[PDB]
């Protein structure tokens, strides 16, 4: 969680992909300015992310689903 | 003659006695011995020593941060550390040690700006220290090239 | 140097490793203050500007 | 912009005129008046570009007005400044001149042109002509001549041939050869004549013309016509603050390259006369050569300080190169240095001062600042930041939260020198550093800095908080053991705490929990050390996961129940009912982590060292002059010594006793008198305390200072009080031998000033090898892990075949390493079985984890075949289960992880620390003789009569426990299978006498030795029992010596014995020194003999080197009957006659003691002569198995020596990186023995064996090169070129012109892409993929 | 006014810092008496027999 990273792991399956996910998550939690699925509670945005992981919402099999049915609808609404 | 001193100023002949702690008030265990000593301040000052450089000059010929504190210069970041940051397996950190640290003319100062637009985004670069190797490969007689794609 | 006091006992790990604990009495009577002298130049020279 | 691979080829005037913008052409550099380059200078403008940005040299055209325009008034187009340091400038050169790299190095045009080096030189220097061509017959091509046979030839023939002097000489040569011709001619007369002295150079001929012709590189681009121009801004001429100037010596060079240019041009349009001319010449050629490499041909060039200049070939190469010192080494920013201070802190905080901080984050506080619109602009929050507003700290106290930050303390050793924490802000100017970490820091708070680092990017700051973080860094890579572990004030406290005392107060008193237990001491109603019974509920997961609680009323003191209030609810008591030292704190941390995780771990961990910090300050622990006792006996001791030497110097003076027996005497006497002093004070100080408890008198345990810190461990040891308190021992002058008089005195008695002169002489030695040699273990280190740099694991599960065998250390004496911890991490390759046959535990791979270690100890299995990187399939790199578990994480290895550099460094970092006739069975077993070739001898015993037999001990188990070395011709007073106890001499043997003992029993008649010719005779002036006497070649007569002396066995008809169930003819020949003991007419019985014949760091740095040892043991590599040929010509001959296969000859020298003679029979990978065995040697003849073990085990024995224990997967890693090379004995696609990467052999025959074909492609070798050659002989010259040789391995790569697909580690630091390790894994994983597709 | 950590010495071996200690423990416990004696002036002939 804030102080370690043991229960990431096994919704994650490795540790190199552990970053390269919370990173992923943070680049638009921060600049796309969406809302963290974890609560608050007075943290960072690189932690947050890490806590998102260990209580388990997303993965990268779901993290490119909402992407692309934003992306349809937009076209959607250009067409 | 410690002894035979100690016993002429009225002082325990072993030279130990029992203290009481400051914070809670109670006596020791075990005497402890306590004397006076000949202490020395040594000309390592700690405000001499003290350093650290956000951005500062850079050397001319490699582009890179100087070294010392009297110029104001940067760590250097040896080839020790740099074995111990890929055994670690932290390959974006070593990235930033090589490249928008010290040596991408105009990497490091893009990345002053997105930091400062609070924006902690990477942009890599060739690093300035390959370009003039390059060029000094190049001008030794040799050619050198970059295979793209 | 200086002589004053000294205890030999560890004293909640601040002399965990060859450190030192000192006071505030050593500080309040200056037995360690050091002066430094610095010398700065300035020069003016005749530039072609 | 991205690219795939470097390209290095030669460079021919084509694009190195197309390279350059212009032509220099005047020595000018810059005006003296004005500062503005000249014209066609060394730093013009047109040539190089505008001095500043977007300004012509006039001024017509500026300020953006016009792009690009060149201004015609000077010629300089108006652009930025920085293409200054990118544009390149050429020299025309009116003489061609030699390039020095394909000169000098080993020779490059010398194997070009067939011609030797001095014959080159010798024309170069303008002495000696070569003939080009010669239409006659008289003249040859590349023939050398003087000059008084050229003017002979000129006055012969004049026009028909062809000579010329000078570097256009061997410009012609190069241009005249085809070759086509040579490769097609050299190949074909190779294989008529099989010379192995000129096999090698010819083959690196053809090598050399095969890669000229398939390279693309015209040979006569290796002499120098048109020569570059370094950019201005890469060879600077800068303004000094005080009016000076300063610039590199490259402008010196450049200077003087085209000032002898400009003269020579002159020269030659004056018509000058040939002798200027040539001068000239030559003068061009030195300067050149001087600017490529300064001192690489003649003298080096020295500039107005009397100092070489330095070439640009010295700033590429080398420590002070860019390679080394700009490349893989690089300055940092965002990074500070301070003093380094102790800490109450957390285990995952550092101490970051205030005043720092601000400096560090400066950008970060900037951008928050500007972000919470306090300032306008950013000037105005600089503005802010040096003023210091309360605003500032406002803003920094939550910037710096939750942001980790890099500590670093040169040297770093290992990769626990760097290490991520997360900064809390402190009043200082200290850096204040958590004291659990120091151990791994290696650091002490006596001045020690600290260089801070800030990592910047999200992925940089999530890759410190996931991997860097303290808290993630509890077990060491080298080892699984912790390295948190409390190393001094801790374990003084928990040790004085956990103990007891006899009557201390309120004994016996039962308690009802830990909770009453600490108020009634911090009421002082009770004392730290009594015995009570305390109430103590502790936890068990026996259940699934799930903790069961058991309430029980022990016995024991109330420091170890106040423990209990610390301990994490999952361990039991009985781990804090003891005296709780060093040892035991440490595997009680150990099992907290094995048994609970990692957070109660690290909890645990810093509970305990706030606890110890405390208590050892509430205790008051002291070392005073009468804490250091000293025994009644010392004097009595040093006077009964002081006796016996002077009993034993008039002993000597007397003449009965030598100088050697009464030195060892008195060494004797002074070590029994130093070990009766150490034991007195031992025994004074380890239960000095006598203390009394309703009754008289009982003894416990001392309570006395010193006692408790060398007890417990914290600091020192029990051989520091010896001379802390007793003598100090023996020392030895410099020259290594010890002096006789001992240091009687000690420290709290002080020394005499000869004693203290005596004792400086250690001192000094110990304080210069420490200075020294660590700088040897540096550069092993660095040598180490540049090998070591491609090992990333890149599969799961390679699939291969048999691994390699394990086996406990029980040899040489008693077990050091069983096999619990051998294997314990390791992946099985078989379905091993238990001792009951049929019963299986691992489907060929599984993780041997503790369970199955208790699992394999509980049976009685010693022998299991483990997975090893050496056997690992995989190419380019080795499969996880190949690997076994990792060690700091002990879970199985995951994909991406660089091995090699964590390898390298773990047996690099304990470099420091290693500056420096019978047989008795010790315990019951089995006498087991393994490989025996029994006999009988006449006493009805067992003797042995081979060398390959080991003596084992077998337990009532099955496994073997002791295992003994018993030579050949040795006597046991036991057979085999005897179940016997330990404290009984089996084997007897004679140190010096080695016999000829016979198997066979019969009359023993002398044949075939005849007096006067091979024998002496010489009869016992004593014994009277003597028989003719064999000496050796250098005392025997040369008329007999054409025949070995032979001793038969014959019978009373006169016929010879033969081995009992073979056809095969029992015959004993006779070496020299082999004197017959027994008579003519007298017979032996079986078993009884013939004749009677008499007998550190670079000690594992030089195991990687592969070094030859001096005196190699020399074996064979084919069975069959040995023989001797060739005698007493230089040196001896041996001739091998195996059953069927060929005949083997080699050289062996007579000199040393074989272990087999004319009539005996021996096999492949078997000892015949004596003495340490060559690396290359067991790799050539055994396989590579046995190479493995051998170099794991000589490498384990010093690190056991010194107490220091790595994981043998950190050594066999390294090993598997040595043997990568190899060589072809056959055919099909390669040359007929070129050296050639093992995985590219089979990647060749992964085909030609496949369906794709039948049967082409040919069988290899493997071979076994040094730590420095294998770093060297690599596929990629970017990686080669950085470490080491740097002019050879350039100019290899560029005659072979070799290209780099930048697969290393450090190939790609030096690019400054992501290395291909964990993250940068699954980004060039991804980039494989796009590249694959196209 | 100074605390040092006494697992300094044994492993050091550096003993002479004790005595140095005490050394300056009596040194200034005569000082002490001295000055005690001073501040009261019993007698210029008491001090110098002292």
């Amino acid at each position: 969680a804030r102080v370690t990273v043991q229960d990431a792991v096994e919704k994650i399956g490795n540790r190199f992909d552990l970053v390269l996910v919370a990173a992923r998550r943070a680049r638009q939690m921060q600049v796309g300015g969406k809302d963290p699925l974890v609560p608050e509670e007075n943290d960072k945005t690189t932690v947050i992310a890490l806590r998102e992981i260990e209580e388990g919402l997303i993965n990268n099999q779901i993290l490119d689903v909402r992407e692309r049915q934003e992306q349809q609808e937009q076209e959607a609404a250009e067409l | 003659e410690i002894k035979e001193l100690l016993k002429l100023g009225d002082l325990p002949t072993s030279g130990q006695i029992r203290l009481y702690d400051g914070r809670t008030g109670e006596q020791f265990e075990r005497p402890v011995t306590v004397g006076y000593m000949y202490m020395l301040k040594l000309n390592h000052l700690v405000d001499d020593k003290m350093h650290a450089r956000s951005t500062g000059s850079y050397s001319l010929v490699t582009q890179q941060p100087l070294g010392g504190k009297a110029q104001f210069g940067g760590q250097r970041f040896g080839e020790m550390e740099v074995w111990a940051l890929e055994a670690y397996g932290a390959a974006y950190t070593l990235q930033e040690m090589l490249t928008v640290k010290s040596d991408d003319v105009n990497g490091r100062t893009k990345m002053y700006k997105n930091i400062v637009d609070g924006n902690h985004q990477m942009e890599p670069g060739m690093p300035e220290s390959f370009n003039v190797l390059l060029k000094e490969i190049r001008s030794l007689g040799i050619n050198i090239e970059l295979e793209d794609e | 140097g200086q002589n004053m006091r000294v205890a030999f006992m560890p004293w909640n790990g601040y002399n965990f490793e060859d450190s030192i604990l000192v006071s505030e009495r050593v500080v309040q009577e200056d037995r360690f203050t050091t002066i430094h002298i610095q010398e700065l130049a300035c020069v003016s020279r005749d530039t072609k500007l | 912009e991205e690219f795939d691979a470097i390209k290095i080829a030669l460079a021919s005037p084509d694009m190195i005129r197309s390279w350059s913008f212009g032509e220099v052409k005047k020595p000018e550099t810059i005006n003296y008046r004005t500062f503005k380059p000249e014209r066609d200078g060394l730093f013009c403008a047109r040539i190089f570009g505008p001095v500043k940005d977007y300004e012509c040299l006039c001024g017509k055209y500026k300020r953006l007005k016009h792009r690009g325009v060149i201004c015609e008034k000077c010629g300089v187009e108006v652009t930025q400044t920085k293409v200054r340091r990118e544009r390149m400038g050429h020299i025309e050169l009116a003489s061609p001149t030699a390039h020095i790299w394909f000169l000098k190095s080993l020779s490059r045009i010398g194997l070009l042109l067939d011609m030797p080096l001095r014959d080159i030189e010798r024309v170069l220097y303008f002495e000696s002509y070569v003939v080009i061509e010669g239409g006659m017959t008289n003249l040859e091509r590349q023939q050398i001549l003087t000059e008084e046979q050229y003017l002979d030839a000129l006055e012969e023939f004049g026009d028909e041939f062809d000579a010329k002097m000078g570097a256009e000489a061997i410009q012609a040569l190069l241009k005249s050869m085809d070759l086509e011709q040579e490769c097609e001619q050299l190949r074909e007369e190779l294989n008529e004549t099989n010379s192995e002295t000129k096999r090698k150079k010819l083959t690196k001929r053809i090598k050399l013309l095969e890669a000229f012709v398939q390279s693309g590189n015209k040979p006569e681009w290796m002499i120098l016509t048109v020569l570059p121009v370094l950019p201005p801004d890469l060879r600077p001429l800068v303004p000094l603050d005080g009016g000076r100037f300063a610039t590199s010596d490259l402008n010196d060079l450049y200077r003087r390259v085209i000032n002898r240019n400009n003269r020579l041009k002159r020269l030659l349009d004056l018509a000058a006369p040939d002798i200027i001319v040539r001068n000239e010449k030559r003068m061009l050629q030195e300067a050149v050569d001087a600017l490529l490499d300064n001192g690489r041909r003649g003298r080096a060039i020295t500039g107005s300080n009397k100092r070489p200049l330095k070439s640009l070939a010295d700033m590429i190469k080398g420590k002070q190169g860019r390679f080394r010192q700009n490349l893989l080494g690089k300055r940092v920013d965002y990074s500070g240095r301070s003093v380094i201070t102790v800490g109450y802190l957390r285990l995952h905080q550092c101490g970051l001062p205030k005043k720092m901080a601000l400096e560090l984050f400066k950008p970060f506080i900037y951008g928050k600042l500007e972000l919470r619109g306090l300032a306008t602009t950013i000037k105005a929050a600089k503005k802010m930041v040096e003023r210091e507003e309360a605003v500032v700290w406002d803003i920094l106290d939550e910037v710096i939260r939750e942001h980790p930050v890099l500590l670093n303390r040169a040297p770093t050793l290992h990769r626990l020198g760097i290490q991520a924490f997360e900064p809390v802000l402190i009043e200082g100017k200290a850096i204040q550093l958590h004291p659990l970490v120091c151990a791994a820091y290696n650091a002490d708070f006596d001045g020690d800095q600290m260089a801070v680092h800030v990592p910047l990017t999200l992925e940089a700051q999530l890759e410190a908080r996931a991997l860097m973080m303290s808290t993630n860094n509890i077990l060491s890579p080298a080892n699984g053991e912790p390295i948190i572990v409390p190393s001094q004030d801790v374990v003084l406290g928990l040790y004085y705490m956990t103990r007891d005392c006899v009557n201390a107060k309120g004994e016996g008193m039962v308690l009802t929990g830990p909770k009453e237990a600490e108020r009634l001491y911090r009421s002082g109603l009770a004392s730290l050390h009594a015995r009570v019974k305390v109430r103590i509920t502790e936890y068990e997961k026996d259940a699934n996961g799930e903790l069961v609680a058991k309430t029980s009323l022990k016995d024991t003191t109330v420091g170890r129940a106040i423990l209990w209030m610390i301990v994490p609810k999952g361990l039991p008591y009985s781990i804090v009912n003891q005296a709780l030292g060093k040892k035991a704190i440490s595997k009680m941390l150990n099992t907290c982590y094995r048994i609970l995780g990692l957070k109660p771990t690290v909890i645990f961990a810093d509970q305990i060292m706030y606890t110890g910090f405390a208590y050892a300050a509430r205790s008051g622990a002291s070392v005073g002059i009468d804490d250091m006792v000293i025994p009644e006996k010392k004097h009595e001791i040093i006077s009964e010594a002081e006796a016996e030497v002077a009993e034993i110097q008039e002993q000597f003076q007397s003449g009965l006793v030598t100088a050697g027996e009464r030195y060892n005497k008195v060494i004797d006497i002074w070590a029994a008198a130093n070990d009766r002093v150490s034991k007195a004070m031992m025994d004074n100080l380890q239960t000095e305390t006598v203390i009394n408890r309703d009754g008289q008198e009982e003894k416990q345990v001392s309570f006395n200072s010193i006692y408790m810190m060398a007890d417990s461990g914290a600091r020192g040891s029990a051989a520091q009080i010896r001379q802390l308190a007793g003598m100090r021992g023996l020392m030895a002058k410099p020259d290594g031998s010890i002096i006789e008089t001992p240091i009687t005195a000690n420290f709290r008695e002080g020394l005499n000033v000869l004693q203290y002169f005596i004792s400086t002489h250690g001192a000094r030695k110990g304080l210069a090898d420490t200075a020294l040699k660590t700088a040897n273990s540096g550069y092993l280190t660095r040598r180490l892990v540049d090998v070591a740099q491609d090992l990333v694991v890149t599969e799961d599960d390679c699939g291969t075949h048999e691994g390699i065998m394990m086996t406990p250390v029980i040899e040489g004496g008693d077990v050091k390493e069983p096999l619990r911890d051998r294997v314990l991490g390791r992946v099985t390759a078989e379905d091993v079985l238990k001792p009951g046959t049929a019963d299986i535990l691992v489907p060929r791979n599984t993780l041997l984890h503790e369970q199955w270690c208790d699992l394999l100890e509980e049976n009685s299995v010693d022998a299991v075949k483990v997975r090893s990187v050496v056997s690992c399939d995989t190419d380019f790199g080795v499969c996880a289960h190949c690997y076994g578990r990792d060690l700091a994480r002990g879970h199985i290895i995951n994909k991406g992880e660089a091995i090699g550099v964590i390898a390298a460094q773990s047996i690099g970092e304990p470099g420091t620390q290693l500056t420096m006739s019978s047989i008795q069975v010790k315990n019951k077993g089995s006498i087991k003789l393994s490989n025996v070739k029994s006999v009988v001898n006449s006493s009805g015993k067992l003797v042995i009569t081979s060398r390959n037999t080991e003596l084992k001990l077998i337990d009532e188990f099955g496994r073997t426990k002791e295992s003994y070395k018993v030579p050949y011709g040795a006597v046991l007073a036991k057979g085999d299978g005897e179940q016997v106890a330990g404290g009984e001499t089996v084997a007897n043997w004679d140190p010096h006498t080695m016999p000829v003992i016979t198997e066979v029993s019969g009359f023993v008649r002398f044949t075939d030795m005849i007096d006067g010719q091979t024998i002496t005779r010489q009869t016992d002036e004593l014994t009277g029992l003597s028989s003719l006497v064999v000496l050796d070649s250098a005392e025997r007569t040369a008329g007999g010596k054409d025949l070995r002396p032979a001793l038969k066995i014959v019978d009373a008809q006169g016929n010879d014995v033969l081995i009992p169930g073979t056809d095969m003819p029992a015959q004993y020949f006779l070496p020299g020194k082999a004197i017959v003991q027994l008579e003519d007419g007298v017979q032996i019985s079986s078993g009884d003999t013939l004749a009677r014949i008499p007998q550190g760091l670079p000690r594992v740095a030089d195991l990687f080197e592969a070094r030859r040892p001096k005196e190699p043991a020399i074996l064979a590599e084919i069975s069959g009957i040995v023989s001797f040929g060739k005698e007493t010509k230089g040196k001896r001959r041996l001739v091998i006659t195996p059953v069927d296969g060929s005949p083997y000859e080699e050289m062996i020298p007579k000199w040393r003691q074989l272990n087999v003679f004319e009539g005996e029979r021996v096999e492949r990978g078997d000892v015949i002569s004596d003495g340490p065995e060559a690396p290359h040697d067991i790799l050539r003849l055994r396989g590579v198995h046995a190479v493995t073990r051998y170099i794991v085990n000589e490498v384990q024995d010093v690190y056991r020596l010194q107490g220091v224990k790595i994981n043998d997967k950190h050594i066999e890693v390294i090993v598997r990186q040595m043997l990568r090379k190899a060589t072809i004995v056959n055919a099909g696609s390669s040359d007929f023995l070129e050296g050639e990467q093992v995985e590219y052999s089979r990647v060749k025959i992964a085909n030609r064996e496949l369906e794709a074909n039948g049967k082409v492609g040919a069988t290899y070798s493997r071979d076994l090169l040094g730590i420095t050659k294998a770093s060297l002989a690599t596929e990629s010259f970017i990686s080669a070129a950085s470490f080491q040789e740097t002019t050879r391995v350039l100019t290899e790569a560029a005659v072979a012109g070799k290209r780099d697909e930048l697969r290393g580690l450090k190939e790609n630091v030096i690019v400054g892409r992501l290395i291909p390790a964990g993250t940068g894994y699954a980004y060039h994983q991804d980039r494989m993929r796009r590249r694959a597709a196209g | 006014d100074i605390v040092l950590n006494p697992l300094g010495v044994p492993s050091r071996m550096n003993i002479g810092q004790i005595l140095e200690t005490h050394l300056g423990m009596a040194a200034k416990g005569i000082g002490d008496k001295i000055n005690a004696m001073l501040k009261q002036q019993q007698e210029v002939a008491k001090l110098r027999e002292f």
